[PDB]
């Protein structure tokens, strides 16, 4: 759905907090907290 | 096995990446979509033919 600056991909998978676009998700979270985005 | 019963069309196979049925992939291309923006179509659209 674009493309993200600002926040780092993991490789892990929690439930859906910001519903970015098609199966991804962003969050505030502390893995010095950062924004994260997953699936 | 499900005392005879065959649910061989409506369980996914691993066989396709897309891991839906046989009667879902027949319902899949029966409705012809006009695209939903998921590859990023812009780029295309810069290119005119
Ligand atoms: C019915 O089941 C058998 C074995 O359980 C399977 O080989 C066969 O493909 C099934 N029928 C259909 C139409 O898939």
């Amino acid at each position: 759905a674009g493309c993200l600056i600002g926040a780092e991909y993991v490789n892990n998978s929690y439930e859906c907090d910001i519903p970015i676009g098609a199966g991804i998700c962003a969050s505030y979270q502390t893995q010095s907290q950062s924004i994260i985005a997953y699936t | 096995y499900f005392g005879g019963f065959n649910f061989s069309q409506i369980l996914p196979d691993p066989s396709k990446p897309s891991k839906r049925s046989f009667i879902e992939d027949l319902l899949f291309n029966k409705v012809t979509l006009a695209d939903a923006g998921f590859i990023k179509q812009y780029g295309d659209c810069l290119g005119d033919i």
